[PDB]
Formats: C-alpha cells, structure tokens, sequence
C-alpha cells in the first residue's frame, strides 16, 4: 500500500561511472536534496546509468510524524518497606552509657549488630536511652540502651523511571531502501545524521514544535505503558514529592543500594522499651502511575507511547513539512547489461485528490527476472517506478490527481519498450 | 583485562614449519619458558586487544587446533633467490618488530597461515621489510598483529570489505586505481569469518558472553600453587565421563552436581567462550579479529 | 507545640516549634532523655551566658 | 623566534612570530600526510622621514 509521491531525477553532477567488460558500474558521490512525503507515501528516487532500463530505485517510508521528547534529568524510584530491628542492651554492658547511646553516629554499626558485617544496602543505627532498674530488665539503676538497625528494602517485582522533558525534539521514523534491495530502518531528529552503507542521511528542516515542557514530567516502566505528571520536578529530595527516594538503576531500587539518595528523617520510630515499631507514610508510584497514564489529552496534542525507541513521544495533528539531504559518500551502483521484460495489469484505485495522502493505485506486475519498470504518462509529468521480482505480484505507488475522475492513460516500461495501459477510479475530497 | 595471561587452554602451540627451534619452551605454553612468540604479546602498550581477550587462542594455537588453514608455502624464505611470494603482502604493512628475530607471521588474503622464514643466521631490521646479516637471535617469529582464534559457526562469505572511497586497504584490492591515489598511514581492523577472506571493517564492537562448551569453564586440584587440571574430563548431566567435578552454580548448571565424590574445584570463567562483532547490523561471531597497523591507500580523484 | 508528661495528661501551647534556645523564651534548655533533664546531664543544650553573677 | 628565522637577527624592532597551519600531504608540497606548519615572521619599519610631538 505505501509508495513513492515525491519522484525527482538525479543530476548529472554526482551520478558517474564507466563500462568496464560490459558492465555498467556506476558511481554516487555527493549531496542531493528532496523532500520528504506524509504518514503513508514514500520519498522515491531513481537513477539513470547510460541507458533507460538501467534504473534504480531509493525509496524512504515515513511511518509516522512523531515529537520525541529530550530527556534531561531522570532517575529511578518505587516502592519500599521499613525493617527494624530492636536490641535492647543494659547500661555499662559494651557499649551502652548514658553518652554513646545519645550522640551515636548516622553511618557506624554497634557491637550488638556487627554480626551482619559489610553490605550496600541503605541503612541507618540509631541510639535511644530507655530506662533501668529491675522494673523493665535490668541490674543496674542507670538506664539502658536501645540500639535500632533499620534498613530500607523493597517489596515490588518491577521499578519505574520519572524522567521529565527539556525539548521535543521532531523526530521522524524513515527507513532507507538500498539499491540491492536491503531496508535499513533508522530516524532523524532536528538536524541529525546516521551512517549507512552508501552515504549519511539528515533533516534540513523541522516541523512545529511543543514549547514549555519543564512543568512536567514522564513516568517509564520496563516492558509496559508510559504516563504523565501534572507536577513540576524537583532536584532536591524532599517529602511529600513524587522521588523522596531516588536511586540510578533498577537494581539499585528493586535491592534498595546504599548508592541511591532519600531525605533526612524519614523513618518513624517508636520505642516503647523492648518494642519497636517503624512505619512511614512512603508515596506510591503505583496510583499515579494508574491514575495519569497515557494516552492523555493535553491541549490540542495528544501524548502516548513510543514506536521504536525507548522514550517519551507525541502525536501531533499537522501535516509533514520537512525537507531531506541524502548524502553519498562514494557508493558503487551496479547494473545489468539488459534488463528483462513485464507486463503490468489493472487492480483497482482508492485515495484522495488534492491533499497530501495522494491515492494508491493497484497495479499487477508480472515478470520474470529481477529489475524495476518505470512508467510515464503522455506529457512526462507523472513517472511511477516500481520493483520487478518473480511471478505475479501486485505493487503500485502513491498518486497525486486534481480531479475525482482520472482517466489518464499511462505508457509503462520494464526493458525499454513501452505498452498502452489505462487507468481508472473515483477519488474522494480530502482535506 | 583478562587474569589468565600465561595459562593457555587446550594444545597451546606456538610453532609454525621451519622455525621449530622453541619447543622445549613453548609447547605447551605454560608460567614458565621463554616463547618468544607469545612474550611480546603481553607487553604493556603494544597490543591491548590481546590483552583484553586472553582466554581464547591465538592465531598459531587456532592453526594447531583444526580452525585456520595453511597457506602455500606457509612459511615462505625471505632470503631465497628470484624473488618470493611474501614480498608485496609485506611492503603494504607500516609495522615494527624488534631486533635479533628471523620469522615475522600475519594473516594474507584467503585466511590461512601465511608467513616469513629468515635462514640461520639472518636477522630482521626495525621494520621487517627486508632481513640483513648479524644478543642472542630469537627461536621463534614476532606476531606482526594483534588477533586472536576461536571456534565459531557463523557464514559470512557475503560480508565482503565494504570500504567506500578507498581504492586498496591493507592487502586486498578492491579495484585498479589508475587515477589519483592518497597513501597514508592509517589504522583500520579487521575481521575474518567462516569461509569468507580478510574483511576489513571501520568501528570495532565487542561482545561477551557465556555458554555451555567446557572452554568457558575452568577447575583446579586441591593438593599439597596453583595446579591445573583438566575440565573436559566432567561428565554431563545423564552422560559419562572420567574424573568428577563440582562447583557453584555456574558450574553446577552446565555438568553434574557431584560434591562428596569430586575430585576438584570447578569454577566459571570470567567472561569467555563466545565472542560476537556488530556487522551489518546483526551480531555475529568472527573467527580472528583484530586491529593491525598497515597503509591505507584511499582514492582522491 | 504539645507537651507530654509521664504519668499525666498531656498539654498544647499556642507557639510554633522552637529551633534556637533563646534567652528570655520557652526553650532555652533542651536536653536529650528524661534522665539527662531530672539528673542534669551535660549532654544537653543550653544558651551561652545564662548564669548571673552578683 | 622560529626555527626558519634565527639566522637574521634579534635586533630593536616592533616584530612578531606567527604560526600558521596549514594541510598536508602531496597535494601543495610536502612528504607527510600530517598537516603542515608555516613560520611568519612579520616586522614593523618606518616609511616617513619626520614624526610629530601629538
């Protein structure tokens, strides 16, 4: 169903070659310009060695005109379970006094927990003066100590990524049809370039683009759907805001690693002599993620999932302006000394006229070898080109018409000759 | 970098026709000896690469080992008369050797083992270019890469040297340059696969992994140092075997959990066995990859 | 601000938390325990200056 | 003071030593790929045979 719209020849300033034992070798080395179609049409592109059956195609698909996200500031958070532990140890017994159980330190273990030993999972020793004499336990009349080991842990299988967005970047998903026939899917965004295997391909020119984005902020999970917050993000972790726990992997949260970050005093204790009770108010993830997941309406876009890469994206409801610079970096084209022949058939005609979906048109090509078949109509405006393969199959390419009634009669080619051939259909208003 | 640096797995020969003069020492190849065809592999700022992947064999090793074929002749004279045919794959290569050395191996065309061979008793020069008349003269040749053998599966005749802009690289030539042509010094890796020649790529992607064949797998005795043992004697899980090993559970999950009748004390590797590069998009696993220093010779007009 | 008392009821105070033990304000010697406030430790916190002399 | 102009002199005069570089290889005159260095050694004369007080 997709095909070519936007066919351009190739100039003659970077198209070169020379027979060696009959054998047309041609040459591409230099850059050329030409614009890139709507959501279904393609981008096509011949060449023409020193004959006329000598003819390649380079077609680019657009799948669809999505507004990739940049990605600055992210992290990874979730869900956690306090879990402490209470050892009560009476006064002047190793270290429980009246002045090392009051001003412990944050980040030292004690003698009554150091049979645990070396870990990197967070943790905290706390020290709380409780009270003596043979009421509660004890043998002496000063009061007791109270060592607490808690250590934070997580209870969920999975994790989540809170990330926001600093730009959207235009990015257009477009694969690349070598002349052999390999297709090589990659994108472009504002102004980049890849590498392929016969040149560099980039954006000239970009399309819309959304503007203040650093109020929001994207939630990613591994292997499932995407969300959005209504909230602006924050660089410090504090209470009461969707990261009070962050870390740097999901690792780091699924085991809870010392690496990560979480705000000061956070845990709640409860001493009560020989009972100990932690409970914190942590946020879930989960309930926002379930409350505000994608897609949303925001505004006059809509934001949803991605369709290739990992990363936030956004449907827009525009049409495709954007202009394509396709490289070559001296790349071998061969050919064949002559090609072989094709009858092509009528199948039917469905699309649109004057709009920028165009209309495909079927087309049934029968041959035998391997090649293409260019078409022309009677005044050389329309040129359709189409792979040759074996057998019968049906191809056929994206049209552009200004009248609901084409009745146009075209002149197809697959060797050099050319045979009568009509068309006909109903086109449809498109706006 | 790679613990294993003396200990070699399996044969561990390093000795090509014409040049057996190290065997007492280097075959096998243990700690101890002095093979001079495998010291100069372990300096320090020389040859990374081998230094990186240590646990898998080397370009001689492969050769002992049913992997790369030899060439015709393997070991030609670089001193015979009337010319010889390791002459022009030679002149193409910008490499330095040490003196007091008078073989000097690489890696041709087609992928087999071709190589130099200096009558006793004529040394190399800095460059290796051309042998002259003479410490002591080393027994053995001087590695003029830096790749390494393993045991792969995967075809790759069709992955032909896609090198655009360049007229002859390395070796191979692509085509007859009879315009301009622009000779610089340049590095540029390479990458052979089964059945195909020496393909020559531009970036370098590593790959490793592990698997379920005994060379990604290593054991010791326990006796009254170090002693090695031989892995390969484990047997499998409802199979037979020779002399029983245990482990953990890396081990444990590829043989046969034995324990209170073991003998030794298996364990994994540290990242060895399958060695795959990105080409073409895909992953596949060469047979000898490395990163050679030759003159690239690229076109202009 | 509430106050709690062991064995008593309890008590609130129309003030928000105090942070700087101040001369001349409800809070200008803290301590850390119950014991270190009835035995006077020296491991609480009071305001520089706060003995007269005559 | 360059390697190419030692030899004239370092005399009293309002000069400066530049460096320029340029390309490489056989394409304007060198036998090295590097790319190629040029030594300007630009001084300043006097051209009237009169001056003024300003």
């Amino acid at each position: 169903d997709p095909g070519c719209s936007e066919l351009i020849q190739a100039s003659s300033r970077i198209t070169t070659c020379s027979t060696e034992g009959v054998n047309t070798k041609c040459r591409l080395s230099g850059t050329a310009l030409i614009r890139a179609g709507s959501v279904g049409a393609e981008a096509c592109l011949m060449l023409k060695g020193v004959k006329e059956d000598q003819t390649k195609f380079l077609k680019i698909k657009t799948v669809s005109s999505e507004l990739s996200c940049r990605e600055g500031q992210s992290y990874w958070t979730g869900s956690f379970s306090p879990k402490c532990l209470s050892s009560r140890r009476c006064h002047l017994v190793g270290e429980c006094h009246v002045n090392r159980c009051l001003s412990w330190r944050d980040n030292e273990t004690s003698a009554e927990f150091s049979f645990v030993g070396e870990s990197t999972t967070m943790r905290e020793n706390k020290c709380f003066e409780q009270c003596g004499g043979w009421g509660c336990g004890c043998f002496n009349v000063n009061p007791s100590c109270l060592f607490v080991h808690t250590y934070l842990q997580s209870v969920r299988k999975e994790a989540l990524r809170v990330f926001n967005c600093i730009d959207w970047v235009h990015k257009l998903t477009l694969e690349i049809t070598d002349f052999d026939g390999s297709v090589s899917t990659i994108d472009l965004g504002a102004s980049s370039s890849r590498f392929t295997n016969w040149g560099s391909v980039s954006l000239s020119l970009d399309a819309e683009g959304i503007s203040g984005s650093n109020s929001f902020s994207f939630i990613e999970s591994p292997g499932k759907g995407y969300a959005i917050v209504d909230e602006p993000f924050s660089e410090i972790p504090r209470q009461g805001f969707l990261g009070e726990i962050r870390c740097n992997s999901e690792s780091s949260v699924l085991s809870a690693h010392e690496s990560c970050l979480r705000a000061p005093n956070l845990i709640s204790y409860k001493p009560m002599i020989d009972q100990l009770e932690c409970t914190t108010n942590l946020i879930d993830p989960f309930v926002v993620f379930e409350r505000g997941s994608l897609p949303q309406t925001r505004n006059d876009k809509t934001f949803a999932a991605s369709k290739g890469n990992r990363g936030v994206q956004a449907f827009s409801k525009g049409s495709v302006q954007a202009d394509l610079t396709l490289m070559f970096d001296n790349f071998e084209v061969d050919f064949v000394g002559a090609a072989v022949s094709c009858d092509a058939a009528f199948l039917n005609l469905t699309g649109c006229y004057s709009c920028n979906a165009g209309a495909r048109v079927c087309l049934s090509i029968t041959s035998t070898g391997t090649g293409s078949l260019s078409a022309h109509n009677k005044d050389g405006s329309l040129h359709i080109v189409l792979p040759s393969e074996n057998g019968t199959k049906d191809q056929c390419q994206i049209l552009h018409f200004t009248v609901p009634e084409v009745e146009e009669e075209f002149m197809y080619s697959c060797d050099g000759d050319e045979r009568p051939l009509l068309v006909k259909g109903t086109l449809i208003a498109i706006d | 970098e790679d613990p294993h640096l003396r200990n070699r797995p399996g044969k561990g020969h390093n000795y090509i026709d014409g040049m057996t003069q190290e065997d007492a020492t280097c075959k096998p190849v243990t700690y101890a000896g002095a093979c001079s065809s495998f010291d100069v592999l372990l300096e320090k700022g020389k040859f990374p690469l081998f230094q990186s992947y240590a646990h898998h064999r080397t370009l001689l090793e492969a050769v002992h080992d049913t992997i790369i074929a030899k060439a015709d002749p393997p070991s030609c004279d670089l001193q015979s008369a009337h010319g010889n045919p390791c002459m022009k794959e030679k002149l193409v290569m910008k490499t330095h050797c040490p003196n007091d050395y008078q073989s000097a191996h690489y890696l041709n065309n087609d992928g087999k083992m071709a190589s130099v061979k200096c009558p006793p008793k004529y040394e190399l020069t800095e460059d290796c270019n051309f042998c002259r008349q003479m410490a002591s003269l080393k027994k053995g040749s001087y590695p003029l890469q830096d790749l390494f053998c393993q045991s792969s599966e995967d075809d790759g005749s069709k992955l032909k040297t896609k090198m655009k802009g360049v007229c002859e690289v390395g070796v191979q030539a692509l085509k007859k340059c009879d315009g301009q042509l622009s000779t610089a010094h340049e590095v540029v890796p390479f990458a052979v696969f089964k059945n195909s020649k020496k393909v020559y790529l531009d970036k370098l992607d590593l790959k490793t992994e592990e698997n379920l064949l005994p060379d990604s797998f290593v054991c010791f005795e326990h006796k009254g140092e170090l002693k090695s043992f031989d892995i390969s004697q484990c047997p499998k899980i409802g199979g037979h075997g020779s002399k029983k090993c245990t482990g953990d559970a890396a081990f444990c999950s590829a043989y046969e959990c034995t324990a209170q009748y073991a003998n030794a004390y298996c364990s994994h590797a540290n990242g060895s066995g399958i060695v795959q590069i990105q080409v073409s998009g895909v992953w596949k696993k060469p047979l000898c990859v490395g990163y050679e220093r030759v003159v690239v010779k690229r076109e202009l007009s």
